[PDB]
């Protein structure tokens, strides 16, 4: 406001206004409404006086002065003024101050510029101010004006002037957000300040909002306003106990001890589908009819395999019944066979609501909603189960699933597009890290694993979309190019999906996965608790002796997901960016120490390797593929286990792994509560397999690197 | 007509009327961020299953005309549909293309006046050249940097007086009308626009990108000019620099008053240009202030 | 060989591969970690913290109140909330001497702020409170609902268009003895002056609690005050955020040790002050706020004293409640929180018995009383304040011995460096830090706080090691497609890969791997794959007419089918500008015709026939769209309205009403509208006119 005060009115009226509010100890920093308000009526009155003369013979002229201005100047000199101007003309005293004389009409004239109504502020004027023989003339910022008798002093050019300079002071004002609160300072014919009081309740409350020994805010706000400094806290510090203390624990090499992992029956897997044990049936070169619809693609991958044979459970699902498991598996047979002999498939297959679906869906499992009070006399009525989760150890087969997923696979799985011409330096140098991260990391078996939870995701949810209500069947089917450039597409089993009825973000729809597979379950029967598996067929292989065939089982079990489940599925390759930034971040911090570009030395020195991993002999170093299918991996890894123990365990042993660091590199790293950050750390060792591994990867980590 | 019916049947509610008037154009704004409902959630999936509708666009009843039914290869482009809002005809992408590659063609001859700034970049990049790429520790300072560097001469309200009297002449407020000279570079773009079809919407955003100074603090480690800021992204790094160097009328008018009846009805700012050398008239300004106004002599 | 991750850092140090021990590169799919049990859990231990202050009863809402300021000074090292007022003052006094003259120009910067103030700032928030409809809405759908009820309970003040007019008619509905919610035929429901004050204090639970209306002017006020001090602090590390972290990391470590003589000690505490919210007291944010404010207009102190007394007097929302479940015949329900105080205590575990028999004597009318303790996310700047004066309380002149500190507080992280002879003299000022911190209410957290050497360090995510600083506050962003348009799309997309590279630290490969995942999104969503390729979409026939039709396949657009040029170079060029030049003319005619009937953060993009609408799929107020539908027809009668925030005395109706006479005469006087129409929409308008008059 100030500043469009400054900026508004010439630099000569601003020091009259100035002036003015100091002869009154007014600051126009903080009173910036009543500055404007001098400001304003100063304006106006000079506009008024100015572009006025007395020619000789008596009559005004536009170009003696026909105004003589009393508004800007001192009160004691505007008195002096006016007493001179009567005294000569004859006229009667003003009881008020004035604001100009009018030599051609021999009278006192009084300028008010209102934010409010004209009439209203002559009205006051006229009941305040005017008494007898005073002209009075008030502008307004909308056009409007008013003066006695209807009879205006100045021409109407000049008053058209004033009212559009009022009018565009108006429009700025507006414009600029000042115009509220200066239409809202005018009470009458001043201009007050701001009031914002706290009474009545607001009162009470705040005198019931101050330290215990202060009875009002009034009495609280005395005491801040004549606070003076002396020695409080030096005074509370000589009283506080020295047990307050942060004393440092120095953090040597014999300190830090292994993560206590959870003891109990090892972990299970808990995957939306199989990852290493996964067998998928393939058809090269899709060249069909109907291709690119999954369902004629499911149909021809069915087609390619011979040795079905009959059914039957050979590990039991030790919650679930498994009758309905094996007639859900002989109905999706069924009524495969029923579309392929009826000649003519549409794009989606829903299957007929059964028993079997029924059940293995979980349909009206779901108890009634009912009113607590209807039902509160139950004698089984109680708390929604949600006791301490059960403690499980860890088991040998995630690590095997890491190891898997970091291994070469025989045909590419991920087609990236293309992006414009590299023409900059640094754009080169981005595009040789890039092509070097994708050609090790193309053909990976976690680049299948993100391809493989796109897709089933991606089905999955446009089925419920569309088929809200029926038990439509997905296939799980993926894409891929072989060594040779030939594209394949590969089934690796089918999902029935349940209702559908998806209102909010975060309520299940259940399904039931059935995958194939070549891995007897008997042999690690705690990883495939959740599972039912029947031996469906047998498969050739050829080995030294021919053909020998092995058998074929299907990984059968009831699971449930959520849109923001699927969401997340679907958005698996942005593990891909997450490793990528994470070797380029490597690079960069090299890079910033050895004041040059790294991407070469790390990438096709192929003689630089990373500690990657531990055998028996000792601690195993690989290239740099290797370090990017690492990273790739466990990212990927981190997108399927995600957990909040996951997050946990990796936001509390950060903190862990830096203090080894500082250790390392010989800073003496001290602690406060160090078993404090070891209890925060173990909290979240509970049953994840995942995050267990983790745990046993900091520990040997740890051992490694405290030597 | 339309307008008018619906400005009737918005008074004709009791709380409708009640908003009408009591709010002020001034607050007017203020209401206008007074919204509704909720904003969608997960837009990208709502528009990936949009895509797979048949006509998942909305265009107007005039497509009918040019735009065929249907294609060569007998796929329907548009269909008979409205959005219950108006009489607007849902449409294919298959349509998009269609025009795209079969449409009337036109003379684009506005579109590098209008998008000056973009062409701009497009020439400072065509014409740049590189140099090499230095690795280091990176040492950033924050300071003010113009991202637009707006015309030297004109100011952020003097660029926007030029915007609302280059876009939208019969809108200008008191202090454009009152003014006493018009400035070049209205008078300028004035000509260069005349016959633009682009909506006017995007020709006052295009205006104020080319004539508004806009600032903003930024860390920089090397140029610190215009050209320089738009290619930060490819200037430096978190330990990297590449060196890079760029290519390259109805004036003096007089408020007498509110509008006053006995001197007929309201005109437009357009048509001030025929009343006579101190000729008094009411006229409609800025958002809808009918104000009695007259020519200086 | 059993593939060990971890083990890189055998040669990676930790802060070069930092990356690789954050797991997730979006939110996770569980959001988890919320509920009633929290929200006691919560509750219970602000009052434990403080359980050695005075109770006391309100006497406008009978609310139990503890107030642990000028409590006994702690005995051991468990978090307390007994902040002494001198101490908290004595600490702003002297932040205001090593600072002259901050609070006073903090103090008229927040003036210019108050009094500039439109009421509609408070639709830019997030969910809010509604009371009105007591549940949580949009910040624009709670602040409508509380206007209206305000009109019908006869409170205008707000119409002013002004921030504090708003507050002052909250002020004054304090004072209604009873207030009026209509629903909609209707639905009338009565608050007594009790129930409405709770009603207006409280804090609902589902950044973890949201406070209503009735407080966000106020918290927005004392805010901008902060925002105001901090920005002068250098020791503050908000609002700042990207390299600027960067370069006061460094800064702070040169200051702390290249001024440091050879002898001279360093060491550096990184500090984490986890749930240090529960342990602010309001009360001490008063005091603070009235030394800040002192001699200034007592209006000004008002409002910012009356932000921190709602938050003494604050309630505390359980939230949805419980569900039971039964094994006998499987049944299921759900027990809401407001029944929660009158119910037995064997249908709920041990753990949540123990949980209600705590928090009992605090529950009135289904909320908790909760005086002590802030939650987080409301005075985060204020708490930023007490936290870099307390590290500014570091100078050699106010420790008086050998030792003294610096270092950065960001409200939810502190770094602290102390310099000192030796080894004893470290300890000695990290005491000393530890033990003011513990006088003004500042809990550290010695399980997360960790020191060293000074060389490297962490910071709000911020890693620091021998000047190198690896930025991983934020998270990748979504590269997909917003969902606008094909040219809006194209455009955010681009745009947000290169603000990513300018301020998120994104590599250059990282970069165009991104663009790759983007254009690959893009290309599938709107179904234009290059043309030449052999995808079959219902979109394939006519995109491949046009690739065989064009002569120069590079200008067509992706949407086209065509290829995408775009790399680091050019991220900041709009695409179809980047291909303006090669594409054909009959093409670039087709494209750029404005007469095509499809045309109806801040991206640059030119304006095409791919800047389509697509479909549009689809309480307290009758109509919910009213002041949009009254916004809408007047961007009709003035389209500048659309650029420009409109000016003007006269009221919308009457605007309109003039614009449409003038607009009617004219166009009749051109031979485009006939007798018969002018007639009406003049007849028309005179019944707008008595309509406005009545
Ligand atoms: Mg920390
Ligand atoms: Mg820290």
């Amino acid at each position: 406001m100030e500043d469009f005060v400054r900026q508004c009115f010439n630099p000569m009226i601003v020091e009259l206004a100035e002036k003015a509010m100091k002869e009154y100890g007014e600051d126009p920093k903080i009173e910036t409404n009543k500055f404007a308000s001098i400001c304003t009526h100063l304006e106006v009155c000079f506009m008024y006086s100015d572009f006025h003369f007395i020619d000789e013979r008596g009559e005004s002229t536009i170009i003696k002065h026909r105004f003589e201005i009393i508004e800007g100047r001192d009160r004691t000199m505007a008195w002096t003024v006016v007493n001179s101007i009567c005294n000569t003309t004859g006229v009667e005293k003003p009881k008020f101050l004035p604001d100009l004389y009018d030599y051609k009409e021999n009278r006192f004239i009084e300028i008010g510029v209102t934010r409010r109504e004209v009439h209203i502020y002559y009205l006051e004027k006229a009941n305040k101010i005017k008494s007898e023989k005073t002209h009075i003339h008030i502008f307004s910022f909308t056009g409007e004006e008013m003066a006695t008798k209807a009879d205006y002093t100045l021409d109407e050019e000049s008053r058209a002037r004033i009212k559009t300079r009022l009018f565009t002071i108006r429009q700025e004002m507006a414009s600029r957000g000042l115009w509220d609160s200066f239409r809202q300072s005018e009470r009458g014919e001043e201009t007050i300040e701001e009031r914002f009081e706290i009474t009545g309740t607001m009162r009470r409350l705040a005198d019931q909002s101050l330290p215990p020994n202060f009875s009002s805010l009034e009495n609280f706000r005395a005491y801040v306003d004549g606070f003076e400094p002396n020695g409080c806290i030096e005074g509370k510090l000589s009283q506080m106990s020295k047990e307050v203390n942060a004393r440092i624990e120095p953090f040597l090499r014999t300190t830090p001890r292994p993560l206590r992992l959870p003891d109990g029956p090892p972990c299970s897997q808990r995957s939306k589908f199989l990852l290493m044990d996964a067998l998928k049936l393939s058809i090269e070169d899709p060249s069909h009819e109907g291709e690119g619809i999954p369902l004629y693609d499911a149909i021809k991958c069915m087609k390619t395999f011979f040795g079905w044979k009959e059914p039957n459970i050979i590990k039991p699902h030790e919650k679930g019944i498994n009758p309905n498991y094996l007639l859900t598996w002989k109905q999706v047979l069924a009524e495969l066979q029923d579309i392929k002999n009826e000649e003519k498939i549409p794009r989606t297959k829903n299957m007929k609501k059964t028993s079997q679906l029924k059940w293995a869906l979980g349909e009206n499992m779901a108890p009634e909603k009912v009113d607590f009070e209807d039902c509160k006399d139950v004698n089984d009525l109680k708390q929604y189960d949600s006791d301490e989760p059960e403690p499980r150890s860890l088991a040998c087969w995630i690590q095997s699933e890491f190891n898997k997923a970091c291994e070469l696979t025989d045909s590419s799985w991920v087609e990236l597009d293309e992006i414009g011409e590299d023409v900059a330096p640094i754009e080169h140098i981005a595009s040789m890290r890039r092509n070097y991260f994708t050609a090790e990391v193309s053909h990976c078996r976690a680049t299948e694993y993100i391809m493989k939870g796109v897709y089933i995701n991606t089905a999955l949810l446009n089925a419920s979309c569309a088929a809200m209500d029926d038990f439509q069947l997905i296939p799980m089917i993926s894409k891929c190019i072989t060594k040779e450039g030939r594209r394949k597409t590969n089934l690796y089993g089918f999902i029935i999906k349940g209702r559908s009825h998806l209102r909010n973000d975060t309520d299940v729809v259940n399904f039931v996965s059935m995958e194939f597979s070549l891995t007897d379950p008997r042999l690690e029967p705690h990883k495939w608790e959740k599972y039912c598996v029947l031996e469906i067929g047998d498969m050739l292989l050829r080995t030294a002796v021919g053909q020998v065939s092995r058998p074929m089982f299907l990984y059968v079990r009831t699971n449930g997901t959520s849109k923001i489940k699927m969401k997340w599925g679907m958005e698996m390759r942005r593990c891909l960016l997450q490793s990528l930034q994470q070797i380029e971040s490597m690079i960069e911090a090299e890079s910033s120490v050895k004041e040059k570009d790294l991407t070469k030395e790390f990438f096709e020195n192929k003689s630089e390797t990373w500690p990657i991993g531990e055998s028996p002999k000792g601690v195993e170093e690989g290239s740099i593929g290797k370090v990017c299918r690492t990273l790739l991996a466990k990212s990927v890894f981190n997108s399927l286990y995600a957990s909040p123990q996951l997050e946990g365990f990796s936001a509390e042993s950060r903190k862990l792994l830096l203090i080894v660091q500082a250790l390392r590199d010989n800073l003496e790293p001290g602690t406060f509560d160090l078993e404090g950050l070891y209890e925060a750390i173990e909290e979240c060792l509970i049953n994840d397999p995942w995050v267990l591994l983790n745990a046993s990867w900091f520990n040997s980590f740890l051992t490694h690197a405290l030597r | 007509m339309e307008r008018i019916k619906e400005l009737r049947d918005l008074m004709s509610q009791s709380r409708t009327r009640e908003i009408l008037t009591k709010t002020t154009v001034d607050h007017m704004a203020i209401i206008k961020k007074y919204t509704s409902g909720r904003q969608e959630k997960n837009p990208a999936l709502r528009m990936k299953w949009m895509m797979a509708m048949k006509y998942p666009i909305t265009a107007d009843k005039r497509i009918m005309e040019m735009i065929p039914e249907r294609n060569e290869q007998r796929q329907t482009l548009w269909s008979k549909t409205n959005d219950a809002g108006s009489d607007r005809v849902m449409v294919s992408p298959l349509a998009v293309t269609w025009w795209n590659r079969n449409g009337p063609t036109t003379s684009t001859v506005h579109y590098p006046k209008v998008y000056k700034t973009y062409f701009e970049k497009v020439e400072r990049l065509k014409h740049g050249t590189f140099g090499p790429v230095h690795f280091r520790n990176q040492v950033k300072i924050r300071r003010r940097v113009d991202i637009n560097p707006g015309h030297a001469d004109l100011s952020a309200k003097e660029a926007q007086d030029v915007i609302m009297e280059v876009v939208f002449p019969n809108e200008v407020g008191a202090r454009i009308l009152t003014s006493e000279s018009q400035l070049t570079i209205t008078k300028e773009k004035k000509k260069e626009l005349q016959d633009c079809k682009i909506a006017p919407l995007m020709v006052a955003y295009m205006l104020e990108r080319e004539l508004v100074r806009k600032t903003r603090f930024l860390p920089v480690a090397g140029g610190t000019s215009s050209v320089y800021i738009e290619v930060l992204h490819l200037t430096q790094g978190t330990c990297w620099e590449q060196m890079y160097t760029p290519g390259g009328v109805l004036r003096g008018f007089l408020i007498l008053g509110k509008e006053n009846k006995r001197y007929g009805p309201a005109l437009s700012i357009n048509e001030l240009s025929n009343l006579a050398k101190g000729e008094k008239a009411n006229v409609l300004i800025g958002q809808g202030d009918v104000v009695l106004v007259m020519k200086r002599k | 060989m059993d593939v060990n991750p971890t083990l890189l850092f055998l040669k990676v140090p930790v802060q070069n591969a930092i990356s690789t021990t954050f797991p997730y590169t979006g939110d996770p799919p569980y959001s988890h970690g919320t509920g009633t049990g929290y929200t006691m859990d919560t509750v219970n231990r602000t009052h434990k913290y403080s359980e050695k202050g005075k109770w006391t009863t309100n006497t406008e809402t009978g609310a139990p109140q503890l107030n642990p300021i000028d409590g006994p000074l702690p005995e051991d090292n468990e978090p307390s909330g007994y902040a002494q007022t001198d101490c908290v003052l004595e600490a702003m006094a002297f932040l205001e001497e090593s600072h002259p003259g901050i609070f006073e120009n903090s103090c008229l910067e927040t003036m210019e702020i108050v009094q500039q103030t439109r009421v509609d700032k408070l639709t830019q928030g997030r969910q809010t409170y509604d009371w009105t409809l007591n549940r949580n809405q949009p910040a624009a759908t709670a602040l409508a609902n509380t206007i209206e009820v305000f009109r019908s309970n006869g409170l205008t003040a707000n119409e002013s268009g002004r921030l504090i007019d708003f507050l002052k008619d909250v002020m004054d509905s304090m004072d209604k003895e009873e207030m009026e919610i209509t629903t909609h035929g209707k639905k009338k429901q009565r608050l007594n002056k009790r129930s409405y004050l709770i009603r207006a204090l409280t804090l609902n639970t589902m950044a973890i609690a949201t406070p209503g209306m009735q407080i966000r002017g106020f918290v927005y006020f004392v805010e901008a005050l902060a925002r105001s001090i901090c920005e002068k602090l250098e020791q503050s590390g908000l609002p700042v955020g990207g390299n600027e972290k960067k370069a006061k990391l460094a800064n702070v470590v040169r200051k702390m040790m290249t001024n440091s003589q050879d002898t001279e000690l360093s060491f550096t505490i990184t500090g984490d002050n986890t749930k240090w919210n529960e342990n602010q007291n309001p009360r001490m944010f008063l005091a603070m706020i009235t030394y800040i404010t002192r001699n200034q207009p007592e209006w000004f102190r008002n409002v910012l004293s009356i932000a921190p007394i709602m938050f003494s007097n604050k309630m505390a929302r359980l939230g949805k409640g419980y569900m039971f479940e039964s094994k006998s015949m499987k049944l299921r329900t759900q027990v809401p929180a407001e029944m929660l105080a009158n119910i037995d205590l064997k249908y709920f575990n041990k753990s949540t018995r123990e949980k209600i028999e705590k928090i009992r004597p605090l529950l009135i009318d289904g909320t908790a009383s909760l005086s002590p303790g802030m939650m987080m996310g409301m005075f985060n700047m204020l708490s930023t304040v007490l936290g870099v004066s307390i590290l500014n309380l570091g100078q050699k002149k106010y420790t008086k011995t050998t030792y003294w500190w610096d270092g950065l507080q960001s409200s939810d992280d502190f770094a602290l460096i102390v310099n000192a002879p030796n080894h004893e003299g470290i300890q000695a000022g990290v005491d000393r830090f530890y033990r003011t911190c513990k006088l003004v209410g500042i809990n550290m957290s010695k399980k997360k706080s960790y020191i060293n050497r000074t060389g490297t360090f962490e910071f709000t995510s911020f890693f620091y090691r021998y000047g190198f600083v690896a930025n991983f506050s934020m998270e990748l962003p979504s590269f997909g497609v917003s969902g606008i348009n094909e040219s809006a799309d194209m455009s955010v997309g681009v745009t947000v890969i290169k603000n990513n590279m300018i301020n998120n630290d994104l590599g250059p490969a990282t970069a165009q791997m991104a663009l790759q995942l983007f254009i690959k999104d893009y290309r599938y969503t709107y179904r234009c794959h290059r043309g030449d390729t052999q995808i079959q979409t219902r979109r394939a026939f006519e995109l491949g007419k046009l690739w065989e039709q064009t002569r120069s396949k590079a200008g067509l657009l992706v949407s086209d089918g065509g290829p995408n040029l775009y790399n680091i170079r050019n991220l900041h060029i709009p695409e179809v500008c980047l291909k303006w030049e090669l594409m054909d003319e009959d093409y670039q005619g087709r494209l750029c015709n404005p007469m095509n009937p499809f045309v109806s953060m801040e991206y640059d993009a030119v304006a095409t026939t791919h800047s389509w609408i697509p479909k549009r799929n689809r309480g307290i107020l009758e109509d919910e769209q009213m002041y949009q539908k009254c916004c809408n027809l007047f961007e009709k009668f003035f389209p500048s309205s659309s650029y420009r925030r409109p000016v003007g005395i006269s009221s919308m109706v009457e605007a309109m009403v003039s614009r449409a006479r003038i607009d009617a005469r004219i166009d009749f006087e051109s031979g485009r509208i006939k007798k018969e129409e002018f007639a009406e929409i003049m007849k028309i308008c005179s019944t707008i006119e008595e309509l406005r008059r009545q």
